[PDB]
């Protein structure tokens, strides 16, 4: 997994 | 939250118009008192953790609320009923986990502009109209975790909350 924090969390959160 | 989220929208605002090198804190002149509601704890890292994340989400849906900004362009007399709308329709795609730091990025390009428009006055009220949202639909649904500060213990682990004290060596 990336775990780069802020770049995965809005890549997964950003298709809701 | 009542208080302490508002004044989160309110430094958040001086990050959004510190693009142009400002802050409506400035005039305020609230800046000096260093309150902000940050408890002392790390509910003040929740503006930071909002900061980094949230603008960094932003830039391509910045432009594009720029573009949704400028239906919104904020002209004298402009009915916040525009801004309740999109805000309407905001909730019904979701109770706002990350559209609610999105709602910061609306009320934030909102503010820029109407700094630039000399409606300064109307920043004010933005961010009241904001903080009545915040405290309203979103405020039980988020503080279950925070809402906030979910993107706090992520970046930071509460770590400098525990160093923030410091003092133990003084006795």
């Amino acid at each position: 997994d990336g775990g780069t924090t802020f770049e995965h969390l809005w890549s997964s959160l950003e298709p809701d | 939250m009542s208080q302490s989220n508002r004044e989160l929208v309110v430094d958040f605002l001086s990050y959004k118009l510190s693009q142009k090198g400002y802050s409506w804190s400035q005039f305020s002149d609230v800046e000096e008192n260093r309150t902000e509601a940050p408890e002392g704890t790390e509910s003040e890292a929740v503006k930071q953790a909002l900061r980094e994340a949230g603008d960094e989400f932003e830039l391509r849906y910045r432009r594009a609320f720029s573009d949704l900004t400028s239906q919104l362009h904020i002209t004298p007399g402009t009915a916040y009923q525009s801004f309740e709308q999109v805000v309407n329709e905001l909730f019904r795609d979701g109770v706002n986990w990350g559209r609610i730091v999105a709602f910061f990025s609306f009320g934030g390009a909102l503010c820029v502009e109407s700094v630039d428009k000399e409606m300064q006055v109307l920043v004010s009220r933005i961010a009241a109209w904001m903080a009545t949202y915040l405290n309203d639909h979103l405020e039980p649904w988020i503080q279950e975790n925070g809402g906030w500060d979910t993107f706090v213990e992520l970046y930071g682990n509460n770590a400098a909350a525990e160093s923030r004290k410091g003092q133990e060596r003084l006795e």
